[PDB]
């Protein structure tokens, strides 16, 4: 699943026997309901521009 | 950098400015408040390895306003594969003595996992590199942090397009009409790619045939092959002496 268009994850993907699929994300950072989104749950997350974010 | 623009003020706050005794090495890359990634190659010629520092939301070498933030390195950690004036493996992590203050000038990239490094970041074309480097192939170094957008090619691609070998520890970007490049003292900078609203560390500045030379495009650490190799190290117990080298792999 994680092969293709990243198992439809925002950040990473892991594969699970059978058609299962975790979607994960980079510390700093908690995934949402949905499955795939990740959200920031820190002031200055990695791979984020403050200056163009409070824009 | 040749052929990019200005990076507008605090729009790459990952970036990394390393001097030795006050004067420009190097780029490099934070990668979270202590941990910094360059190229092992910028460390080839260092004989005061306490004089070594890191500078966090650097952007104008003529002045300092204040979001500057000056570390001194502990620790350059080179993989055991890396063989001094060579360019295979080139990549070195480095501790900071002291933690960076994250603000709105100073952000980490992320490091990505390998897996989706290697299926997914691989394969977005366009990237950002950056640095101080020189601004023509034989020319002054910039003042002002610049940024250019390369595209990533296959292997074989470059290998056909081109006019050292190029391993599966690095790839080629950028462009062949000799117009816009990385260059010398941009070494060890990152090559950053956006994914999905955020951007992650791909690539380091590593080498090339001259700066923007027709036929040739811009050699960078390939990033994906080291990922567990510097997660094993961020989780180690720091060790004395500042230059360390690890097993790799
Ligand atoms: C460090 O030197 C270089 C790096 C890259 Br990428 C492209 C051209 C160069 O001269
Ligand atoms: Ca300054």
């Amino acid at each position: 699943i994680c092969v293709n268009e990243n198992g439809g994850c925002e950040q990473y993907c892991s594969d699970h026997t059978g058609t299962k699929r975790s979607c994960r994300c980079h510390e700093g950072y908690s995934l949402l309901a949905d499955g795939v989104s990740c959200t920031p749950t820190v002031e200055y997350p990695c791979g984020k521009i403050p200056i163009l974010e409070k824009r | 950098i040749v052929g990019g623009k200005v990076c507008p003020k605090g729009e790459c706050p990952w970036q990394v400015l390393l001097l030795v005794n006050g004067a420009q090495l190097c780029g490099g890359t934070l990668i979270n408040t202590i941990w910094v990634v360059s190229a092992a190659h910028c460390f080839d010629k260092i004989k005061n390895w306490r004089n070594l520092i890191a500078v966090l939301g650097e952007h104008d070498l003529s002045e300092h306003d204040g979001d500057e933030q000056s570390r001194r390195v502990a620790q350059v950690i080179i993989p055991s594969t890396y063989v001094p004036g060579t360019t295979n493996h080139d990549i070195a992590l480095l501790r900071l003595h002291q933690p960076v203050v994250l603000t709105d000038h100073v952000v980490p990239l992320c490091l990505p996992e390998r897996t989706f490094s290697e299926r997914t970041l691989a394969f977005v074309r366009f990237s950002l590199v950056s640095g101080w480097g020189q601004l023509l192939d034989r020319g002054a170094t910039a003042l002002e942090l610049m940024v250019l957008n390369v595209p990533r090619l296959m292997t074989q691609d470059c290998l056909q397009q081109s006019r050292p070998n190029i391993t599966e520890y690095m790839f080629c970007a950028g462009y062949s009409d000799g117009s816009k490049d990385s260059c010398k003292g941009d070494s060890g900078g990152p090559h950053a790619t956006h994914y999905r609203g955020t951007w992650y560390l791909t690539g380091i500045v590593s080498w090339g045939q001259g700066c923007a030379t027709v036929g040739h495009f811009g050699v960078y650490t390939r990033v994906s092959q080291y990922i567990e190799w510097l997660q094993k190290l961020m989780r180690s117990e720091p060790r004395p002496g500042v230059l360390l080298r690890a097993p790799f792999p």
